[PDB]
């Protein structure tokens, strides 16, 4: 029962970018040493709307089989145990629950992984008393929190802009990725001299706020 | 171990708000079963995946099923715009295959085709060759046999035929019969006669007519 | 948005060879399977096979090794298929299709318009254009069934109306028919017998590939 085991990512969810070129982890552990021609590898991909299973790839000990174009679990690695699935340029849609079974006569482990795939923001500032649009684009999912903020020599800190600023509506493109725009207007009249502003975008595939800096002049 | 997909029937008439029923039968269990859609000189569509999900835009009428070797692909009330061919696909071993499809009609009243032959023009006789034409317009259904006789002998060598498809405003279907010889032995008998036998009647339908008689 | 684009036409000679091109746009073209498929009248959808455009992995269907090879040019989003030595067996459309990810693998989602290829040695031939009329121009009851006959030409299409373009109601075009490696075709047309043969029907024929226009008057 627990001479053969296989343990998948901490926290059970791994994230990566729209494009890149990720690595399921499975790992196994065996209370012998392993010798791969004797074990069999299969994983699986299961939509988290559809709840149909898939067979991604198959590992029949002396030689492999790919469902998933370009599919991969090199056989160098499998030998330290590493059963990870890797898929060459990750598309949204196969963002899911992947399941990594383990044979080893008569021996059998698994386990599951949830895997998102995110796009991350391009964040623009143009300028049109003075209109400045801030377009974030190219970025899954949808939801997205674009801010304002402005630094003046007398309260240095930072404090959020909620005041003659438009955030338009998020729209869909082709490819799947979103966009949006936010526009806030000020007055040079109102404003303080040598305000720093900024346009901060918060969003699931940054860990940190993308701002751009700006000065009226 | 390539996996053969099975469609019945080859050929299916719906009446307009009937029930659609197609089946597909694969030699060895499938995971999945996909649907797609063609109409004449267009390309298919996805219309079905993962054995019971429809393509966007695909009306909800349809409806797919199945398990093992046994898929079905349903349309709960037929509609003109859904008279195509849909074939079955599978992609659990290699390599990927498709069933050979199955027609869909419309379906209408029964007729009996208008038949109408014709003798070689003087020109193409001048050149050395004689073709005799049969036209058999407007029946139902597509079903028909057509028999070439040769002063009451059948005649099988040199016919050539072709059918249109079903058509756009009343569903009848048309076809045309050409036999083609030489000169030399059209004139070397007398009388030419095109027999349609189609499910309208027991008795086929004759055409004919006879050489010099004009 | 997805789009992929394939050549309407090629119209090649036996025995020698061809390269269908597939533009794909829309998309990643290095993340998705690029398939081909085979389709001939006789035996429906044939799959030839496919290839992951990223690192070039191919799957080929037994039955067409040794006369498909399917390639792909990255810096030009384009696949291609080229197919040796080619047979009257060749002729076929060949369409260009997208596996999709995830839900939709191994489904082919997005088709290309398909490529028609023609195998033939024939040289272009004008058309012959013969009248069909009743043996003696008789007629009985309210109307009469005329028709035109277009043998012998090369190659696809040709054009054929009646009055130029005037009559349209109560017509038959057949599908050309391969006969002797060249084509025939024949209309049908029924029309009122209260002035035929008084008053004579055109058919019109053209015929492109040899700039042949003929009229006949039935
Ligand atoms: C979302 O924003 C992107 C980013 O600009 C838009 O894509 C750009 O569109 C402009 C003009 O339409 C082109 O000049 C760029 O080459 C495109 N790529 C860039 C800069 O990312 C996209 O059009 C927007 N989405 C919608 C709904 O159109
Ligand atoms: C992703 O990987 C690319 C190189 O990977 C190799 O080539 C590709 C086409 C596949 O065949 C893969 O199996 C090979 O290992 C890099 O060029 C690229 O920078 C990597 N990073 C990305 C695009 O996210």
């Amino acid at each position: 029962s627990m001479d053969l085991k296989v343990e998948m990512m901490a926290g059970g969810t791994q994230i990566t970018p729209l494009n890149d070129n990720v690595t399921i982890f499975c790992n196994i552990f065996y209370s012998q040493p392993l010798n791969i021609t004797s074990m069999g590898i299969t994983w699986f991909w299961k939509s988290l709307t559809f709840d149909k299973e898939v067979k991604v790839f198959e590992f029949f000990g002396d030689h492999q089989e790919a469902f998933r174009p370009g599919a991969i679990v090199s056989p160098w690695r499998l030998k330290s145990g590493d059963a990870s699935l890797r898929l060459p340029g990750i598309q949204l849609e196969e963002a899911g629950e992947y399941r990594c079974e383990v044979v080893v006569t008569p021996l059998k482990a698994q386990g599951t992984v949830q895997l998102e795939v995110v796009a991350s923001p391009a964040s623009r500032l143009l300028l049109d008393e003075d209109k400045y649009m801030c377009e974030s684009s190219g970025f899954y999912p949808e939801a997205i929190n674009i801010t304002w903020e402005k630094q003046t020599q007398k309260f240095p800190h930072p404090i959020e802009i909620s005041e003659d600023v438009i955030t338009g509506p998020t729209i869909k493109n082709m490819d799947g990725t979103f966009n949006v725009t936010s526009c806030l207007k000020l007055n040079s009249s109102q404003e303080d001299p040598g305000t720093v502003y900024q346009c901060v975008v918060r969003h699931a595939s940054l860990h940190t706020p993308l701002r751009s800096n700006f000065t009226l002049t | 171990m390539q996996i053969v997909l099975t469609q019945s029937p080859a050929l299916m008439s719906a009446s307009p708000g009937e029930k659609v029923t197609m089946t597909c039968s694969a030699s060895s269990s499938v995971s999945y079963m996909y649907w797609y859609q063609q109409k004449p000189r267009s390309s298919p569509k996805p219309w079905i995946y993962l054995t019971s999900n429809l393509a966007s835009g695909v009306p909800a009428r349809f409806c797919g099923s199945g398990s093992g070797t046994s898929y079905s692909l349903t349309i709960s009330s037929m509609e003109a715009e859904d008279a195509a061919t849909y074939y079955c696909q599978q992609w659990s071993s290699n390599p990927l295959t498709f069933g050979a499809g199955t027609k869909l009609e419309l379906k209408r009243a029964d007729a009996a085709p208008t038949v109408s032959i014709f003798p070689p023009s003087s020109e193409q006789l001048t050149s050395g060759g004689a073709s005799v034409v049969c036209f058999l317009n407007n029946f139902y259904p597509k079903d028909i046999n057509v028999k070439w006789k040769i002063d009451g002998s059948e005649r099988q060598n040199g016919v050539l035929n072709s059918w249109t498809d079903q058509d756009s405003k009343d569903s009848t279907y048309s076809m045309s019969s050409t036999l083609t010889l030489t000169k030399d032995e059209y004139e070397r008998h007398n009388s030419y006669t095109c027999e349609a036998t189609h499910k309208t009647s027991t008795s086929p339908i004759v055409k004919s007519f006879n050489r010099n008689e004009c | 948005q997805v789009q992929l684009q394939q050549p309407g036409a090629e119209l090649v000679k036996p025995g020698a060879s061809v390269k269908m091109s597939c533009k794909a746009s829309g998309y990643t073209f290095t993340s998705y399977n690029m398939h081909w498929v085979k389709q001939t009248p006789g035996q429906g959808l044939e799959w030839i096979g496919a290839i992951y455009p990223g690192n070039g992995d191919t799957s080929y269907n037994q039955k067409f090794k040794g006369k498909a090879t399917l390639t792909a040019d990255k810096s030009s989003s384009t696949a291609y298929m080229q197919l040796s030595s080619l047979t009257s067996e060749d002729s076929a459309v060949y369409y260009c299709a997208r596996e999709g990810l995830g839900a939709l693998l191994r489904d082919l989602y997005y088709w290309g318009q398909g490529t028609s290829v023609t195998v033939s040695s024939a040289k272009t031939t004008a058309p012959s254009v013969y009248p069909l009329a009743p043996v003696c121009g008789d007629t009985t009851g309210s109307s009469v069934t005329l028709g035109c006959l277009v043998k012998g030409y090369f190659p696809e299409p040709v054009t054929l109306t009646w009055n130029s373009g005037s009559l349209s109601s109560g017509v038959h075009t057949f599908p050309a028919v391969l006969q002797s490696d060249l084509y025939t075709l024949s209309s049908s047309v029924t029309v009122t017998s209260s002035t035929w043969p008084s008053q004579s029907i055109t058919c019109n024929v053209a015929h492109p590939a040899s700039s042949t226009k003929v009229d006949k008057k039935i």
